[PDB]
RNA sequence: AAACCGGUUGAUCCUGCCGGACCCGACCGCUAUCGGGGUAGGGCUAAGCCAUGCGAGUCGCGCGCCCGGGGGCGCCCGGGAGCGGCGCACGGCUCAGUAACACGUGCCUAACCUAACCUCGGGAGGGGGACACCCCCGGGAAACUGGGGUCAAUCCCCCAUAGGGGAAGGGCGCUGGAAGGCCCCUUCCCCGAAAGGGCUGGCGGCCGAUCCGCCGCCAGUCGCCCGAGGGUGGGGGCACGGCCCAUCAGGUAGUUGGCGGGUUAAAGGCCCGCCAAGCCGAAGACGGGUAGGGGCGGUGAGAGCCGCGAGCCCCGAGAUGGGCACUGAGACAAGGGCCCAGGCCCUACGGGGUGCAGCAGGCGCGAAUACUCCGCAAUGCGGGCAACCGCGACGGGGCUACCCCGAGUGCCGGGCGAAGAGCCCGGCUUUUGCCCGGUCUAAAAAGCCGGGAGAAUAAGCGGGGGGCAAGUCUGGUGUCAGCCGCCGCGGUAAUACCAGCUCCGCGAGUGGUCGGGGUGUUUACUGGGCUUAAAGCGCCCGUAGCCGGCCCGGCAAGUCGCUCCUGAAAUCCCCGGGCUCAA
C-alpha cells in the first residue's frame, strides 16, 4: 500500500509541494488512518530527532519510542488522540492532545499522569459470558461485568489505566460538564457544555460549549467530556 | 463458487426497455456465482466442505438420507429418514428430478415434513412435521 | 483536465496598441530617463502599478468593516516598499499612483540617484558586474526593487 | 500537410488586376486528393520541379478561403523537398 | 483601458458581414550567450508492428543438507543449491469501451467480506505423512522433464477440546432512530482450531570428538489458534448534477411487478418455477452521433464562451481481438494460466516461445518528437527482530526555441560621422565566455566562494500606401514580373513589386498557418431585432409548459439570517516569511 502526499490527511505537519511524491503510510493500527500520524512522521517532523527516513527507522527499531505505555518498534505505527507518548533515554513524556493550529499536537505532560489515558466511550456489545465489550475511540476494548457496564454510556468518558488494564473512573456525559472539541474546525477549544439540541440521531446531536462568553457549536459525535470545572489531564 | 458463468451482475436493459452499452469489458470475480448444489435424495449422508469468498467455508449435502425432522406437537427433534419428495412448490422438477429444497415436502418416517433449511448452503436438511 | 503553468507578469502592464505615437513617445522618454533594457521591464514596473492601484481600488469598494483591518497595513507596506511617501494618506489617492514612483526603486535607479555612477547605464554595469553592495552582499539584479530600509546600506565594492 | 507536385498552372488574377499567378497542383499524400496550391514570391515556381515533395498551407484570406485577387486558390507552398521556399528565395539554403 | 478602426455611396445616415490590433495552445520558418524555478516532450496521429537490454524481491531469528576456515564443549564465522513464509491484486503505462450508479456532491449496507496491524477475554494436548536441494542414473535440439535413494520444518494431515453454522421455542438484558442482529436459556443436526514454533540467558539430565545435539523447567522476546470490536481494502445500494440531433415518435416482452426458490460474502429478474400486464415516452422514450468523469485550464472588465478536460492529482477501463479459469484475504491477474482468431520468432520437424498501451530503443504514420545514460543518497514501498537488500517507482543529469524568472552581447570622455551606426584615441570593468582551487553532487554536471589573461566570446526577426510606427530618397521592370488578412498597387515618370540606402516595432526572440477567447449588443439573463433592411406561422381552438386579481388565518416548501458537518491535495485571491531580488 502506498499513500501518495497529494493524499495524505490536510492536517499532517508536513510540506504539500516541496519533498517527494510519497507519504509514510500508517500501518492499519489503533487509529483513524485520516485522524492519527505514523510513528516516523512524528520522529522526523515533529520531534525533528531524525532528519532521514532512514534514522527514523532505526531510531524506531531500538526500540526508544514507547506509545501508551508499550514500546512500539514499527515506525508505521499510528499516533492519535490522547495516546501517550514517551521517549526513553530521555525520559521526555507527551500526550497528543487536540489542538487549535497544528489541530493535534505533542504537549509534555507529567509522569504520574502518563499512566492514565482518557479514552471517549464509542459503543457497546455483548460478549460471551454475558458481558459488555466498551468500545472506545482509539479501537480499544474492555470487557467488564454486565452491572458495571450497564450504567456506562455512549460518549461517556473514562479515565483508564493503561497499566492496569482497569478504569480508574468514569464521566458521563452531563449538561454542565468540561468538554473538548476533538475534530473538525472547532478544534482544540475546552468549554462548558451548556447547551444540547437533541437530534434524532444521537450522534448528530448539536452541542455547544462555553468559555466565559466564547459559545461554539459542534456536533455530539465531536466532544468528549474531560470532567467538570477542571479536566482530569493536562490537556493544554 | 465464482464462475463467470454464473455471473450475478447487472443487466445491460435500462427500466425504460432500451439497451445500455457495457461499462466493464470483463467479469468481476467478486460477481460470479456457481451453480445448484441442492443435495439428490440418495442411500447416505455426502458432504462436502467448500472454500469461499474471504476463506470461510460451506458445507454442501451433495446427497442426502435423514432429515432433523421437529415434532412442536411434542417439543422434539429425531432423525428420521427421507423415503420421498412429494413436492416442490418452488419449481416441481426439482421434486420430479429428487432434489430437496427449501419450502419442499418430504415423506420422511415421522410423516410429511416441510423444509425449513436451504440444504445447498446449510449443508443439512432441517424440517418440520406437518 | 488542465495543467497550471506560469504566465508572463508584465502583461498587465503591456498595452494592447502598442503603434500609438503619443504612447510610444511616453515609453520611449520613460525607456531613455532610467536605462532600461527592454520594454518589457517598462511593462513589468506598469503591472506592478496596477496591482497597486487594483489593490486600492478593491479596498475602497469594500466596506467600511472591511476595510479597517486591511487599509493601514496596505499603506504601512507601500510606505515600507519606497512607492509612497505618506503611509497616512487617503486611500483614494494611492489610486493616482504613477509608474516613476515604481521605478525610481530599481537598484539601478538608487546607484544613480545616490550618485555612486556616472550615468545610470553606468550604474547598471555596476550592479551587473557585481561592484554594488547591499548591506554586505553583492545584488547583481539591475532591476531589483530596494527597500526603504534598504536603501541607505548601498555601497560600491 | 504534403503533397507531390503533378503539373504547374497559371490561374488568371480577377478582373480588375492584370496577371498570371503561378501555382501547382499538388497530390495530398494522406488523403490523395488533387488540389491547387499558388506559389508565392517572384520567381518562386521556378524552384518548383515536377513529382516534388512540397508542404503545402493555409493561404490566408478570409476564413480560410482564397485570397485577394486569385481565384480559387486556398492553399500555398512553404516547403520544397524539406527545405522551406521563403529560405530557398532568400538564397539562406539551397533546394535538395 | 468596461476602447475602437478599414471596406457597399456621386456624396449621407443605417443594417450586416468580412478583416486589423491582444492573449493562449499546436505545428512550422529565420535566428539563438548564460543562469535560476518548474511534476513540459508520439497526447492533439495507429489501442499500428517490434530486434536488444533492464524493469519484485526479501527472510538463516521457519527448515534440513553440502562446502571452507576456527574452537572445544555442546558450537563460532562465511558461502551454495533448495524447501518454506510474506510480497508480487501496490507500484508503472495508456485512453480502445463507456451517455453508465462510470464520474462528482450528499448519504447507506439493520443485506456483506477483509491477510497484514491494534485492543480486550480465552487456548496451544496426542499422533502421523510426504515432496524438494542433494546422491546414483538419465531423457530432450531447446524448452522442459523421468526413475530409484535420503534429511527437515512455522511444510501437509488425522484425533481431542474450544469454537462455528442451520432449524425451532422462550427472555430479564445490549446496541441502535428502528432488531432479522448480540448475549442468556432450551432441543436436534452439522462443520470444526492452533506452530509453544524460533531466538536469548539460566538450571538440570541424556548423550559423544565417528559429538558438536536432544530432552524437561524458568524468564525475556518474536511468533501461532478461537471470540468480540476497531483499522485498512473491497463488493453492493440510494437522491441529486454535468453533451448534440425530431431530416429519430412510439419503445419494451425477462420486458415491469408479485409469489416461491437457487446462487452469492451479501440485496436485487442476478438467475429459475408459477402468476398478472405491467414499465418508459413529446418534462423527448427509442434511435443515431460524439465523449472516459472530476479537481481543473485558456480567454474576457464582467456575465459568459471554449476544452489546448494533453502533461499534475483523484476515480474508471484496458493490456493484439473475444472468452474462461487456478491460487489466494484479495485477480478471472500488463513483464502468471487455458481456448478460438489473427500475426511473428527458434528448431535437430518430433517440439517450444512470443504481442513494449513499463524504462530506453527501432520501423510505420503523420505537419509534427528525447538517452538502448547514472543511483538506490532523498521520497516511499515489499521482506527482515535487526542490520540491511531490492525497486527503469522515485531521484539525477542528457537531448529538445516546453512554460516562467534574472542577465550579457560593455561603461566613461574626445574626435571624425549627422544628433545615428560604425571607426579611431585615452581610461575603467569583467557579468559573460575560457583556465584553476575549495565547496557542492550518491558520484558527476551545474550552482556558490575564491584566483588568472582579457574588450576581449556573443542580435536577430518582421515591417515603412490607409488601417498602423516607420521614405513621395535612388536605381530596375513597365497591368508583365510581383505585392495584397481588407481597402487596394503595377498598363512610363511605382511612397505598395525587384534592389540599395535609410528609418520603424519587438528583441534571444521575431514571424507563417491553424484552434479557442476578445473582437461581437453578430446568440443578446445582464443585453439585440422581426412595417419597409433577415425575420409575425393565412386565421382560429386548445394539451404540457410558462405567466396569473384582492383581503384575512395556518404552514414555512422556495426566500433570507446565523451556526454546524462538509465540498481531498495542488491550483486561484490576500498576508507574513525564506531563496541575491525574482520566478
Ligand atoms: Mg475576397
Ligand atoms: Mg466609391
Ligand atoms: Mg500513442
Ligand atoms: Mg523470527
Ligand atoms: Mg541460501
Ligand atoms: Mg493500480
Ligand atoms: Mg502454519
Ligand atoms: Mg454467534
Ligand atoms: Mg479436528
Ligand atoms: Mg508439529
Ligand atoms: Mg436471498
Ligand atoms: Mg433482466
Ligand atoms: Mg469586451
Ligand atoms: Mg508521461
Ligand atoms: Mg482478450
Ligand atoms: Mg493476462
Ligand atoms: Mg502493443
Ligand atoms: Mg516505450
Ligand atoms: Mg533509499
Ligand atoms: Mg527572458
Ligand atoms: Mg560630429
Ligand atoms: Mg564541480
Ligand atoms: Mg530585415
Ligand atoms: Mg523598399
Ligand atoms: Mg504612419
Ligand atoms: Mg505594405
Ligand atoms: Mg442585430
Ligand atoms: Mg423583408
Ligand atoms: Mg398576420
Ligand atoms: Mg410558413
Ligand atoms: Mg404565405
Ligand atoms: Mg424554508
Amino acid at each position: 500500500v502506498h499513500l501518495r502526499k497529494s493524499l495524505a490527511p490536510y492536517w499532517w505537519p508536513i510540506p504539500r509541494k516541496a519533498g517527494g511524491v510519497w507519504a509514510v503510510r500508517p500501518s492499519t493500527g489503533p487509529h483513524s488512518l485520516e485522524y492519527s500520524l505514523p510513528l516516523a512522521v512524528v520522529v522526523r517532523d515533529v520531534l525533528r530527532y531524525a532528519k532521514t527516513l532512514r534514522e527514523a527507522r532505526y531510531i524506531i527499531s531500538r526500540g526508544y519510542i514507547k506509545v501508551d505505555g508499550v514500546v512500539r518498534k514499527d515506525y508505521k505505527f499510528p499516533i492519535g488522540l490522547m495516546d501517550v507518548v514517551e521517549i526513553v533515554p530521555t525520559g521526555e513524556i507527551y500526550r497528543v492532545v487536540p489542538d487549535e493550529a497544528k489541530y493535534y499536537d505533542l504537549k509534555p505532560i507529567p509522569s504520574s499522569e502518563a499512566a492514565l489515558k482518557p479514552l471517549r466511550v464509542e459503543g457497546k456489545t455483548a460478549v460471551s459470558g454475558g458481558r459488555i465489550q466498551l468500545h472506545f475511540h482509539d479501537g480499544r476494548n474492555l470487557i467488564l461485568p454486565p452491572d458495571v457496564g450497564r450504567q456506562i454510556k455512549t460518549f461517556d468518558t473514562v479515565v483508564y489505566d493503561l497499566e492496569n488494564k482497569a478504569i480508574k473512573t468514569h464521566l458521563p456525559l452531563r449538561l454542565g460538564q468540561l468538554a473538548v472539541v476533538t475534530h473538525g474546525g472547532n478544534i482544540g477549544f475546552v468549554g462548558q457544555f451548556f447547551e444540547v439540541v437533541w437530534t434524532l440521531k444521537r450522534r448528530q446531536s448539536v452541542v455547544a460549549l462555553r468559555k466565559g462568553e466564547e459559545v461554539r457549536r459542534t456536533i455530539l459525535d465531536y466532544i468528549m467530556v474531560i470532567g467538570t470545572e477542571a479536566p482530569v489531564v493536562k490537556i493544554s | 463458487m465464482k464462475l463467470g458463468a454464473f455471473y450475478k451482475g447487472g443487466d445491460l436493459v435500462k427500466p425504460s426497455g432500451g439497451k445500455k452499452g457495457r461499462v466493464r469489458k470483463t467479469k468481476k470475480k467478486a460477481l460470479g456465482g456457481g451453480p445448484p448444489q441442492i443435495p439428490k435424495l440418495g442411500e447416505e449422508d455426502i458432504r462436502y466442505v467448500e472454500r469461499v469468498r474471504g476463506g470461510n467455508h460451506k458445507v454442501r449435502l451433495r446427497q442426502a438420507r435423514y432429515a432433523n425432522v421437529y415434532i412442536p406437537k411434542e417439543r422434539r427433534h429425531v432423525k428420521a429418514k427421507i423415503l420421498s419428495i412429494v413436492s416442490s412448490p418452488s419449481n416441481p422438477d426439482y421434486a420430479r428430478r429428487n432434489y430437496i429444497v427449501k419450502g419442499a415436502i418430504i415423506q420422511t418416517e415421522v410423516g410429511k415434513a416441510v423444509v425449513t433449511s436451504r440444504p445447498g448452503q446449510d449443508g443439512v436438511i432441517n424440517a418440520v412435521l406437518i | 483536465g488542465g495543467l497550471k503553468k506560469p504566465k508572463k507578469k508584465y502583461l498587465a502592464g503591456k498595452p494592447k496598441k502598442i503603434w500609438n505615437k503619443q504612447l510610444l513617445l511616453e515609453e520611449l522618454q520613460l525607456m531613455g530617463e532610467y536605462g532600461l533594457r527592454n520594454k518589457k521591464e517598462l511593462w513589468l514596473a506598469r503591472a506592478r502599478l496596477k496591482w497597486i492601484v487594483r489593490r486600492a481600488r478593491a479596498l475602497l469598494s469594500m466596506t467600511a468593516e472591511e476595510r479597517a483591518p486591511l487599509e493601514v497595513p496596505f499603506k504601512e507596506k507601500l510606505y515600507k516598499m519606497g512607492f509612497i511617501e505618506d503611509p497616512n494618506v487617503p486611500l483614494d489617492r494611492i489610486l493616482s499612483l504613477d509608474v516613476r514612483a515604481i521605478l525610481e526603486r530599481r537598484l539601478q535607479t538608487l546607484v544613480f540617484r545616490m550618485g555612486l555612477a556616472k550615468s545610470i547605464h553606468h550604474a547598471r554595469q555596476l550592479v551587473v558586474h557585481g561592484h554594488v553592495l547591499v548591506a554586505g552582499r553583492r545584488v547583481t539584479s539591475p532591476g531589483f526593487l530596494v527597500p526603504r530600509e534598504l536603501e541607505d546600506k548601498i555601497t560600491i565594492e | 500537410a504534403r503533397g507531390i507536385v503533378l503539373e504547374k498552372v497559371g490561374v488568371e488574377a480577377r478582373k480588375p488586376n492584370a496577371a498570371v499567378r503561378k501555382c501547382v497542383r499538388v497530390q495530398l499524400v494522406k488523403n490523395g486528393k488533387v488540389v491547387t496550391a499558388f506559389v508565392p514570391y517572384d520567381g518562386g515556381l521556378n524552384y518548383i520541379n515536377e513529382h516534388d515533395e512540397v508542404i503545402i498551407e493555409r493561404i490566408g484570406g478570409p476564413e480560410g478561403k482564397s485570397l485577394g485577387d486569385i481565384p480559387g486558390v486556398r492553399f500555398k507552398v512553404v516547403k520544397v523537398n524539406g527545405v522551406s521556399l521563403w529560405a530557398i528565395w532568400r538564397g539562406k539554403k539551397q533546394k535538395p
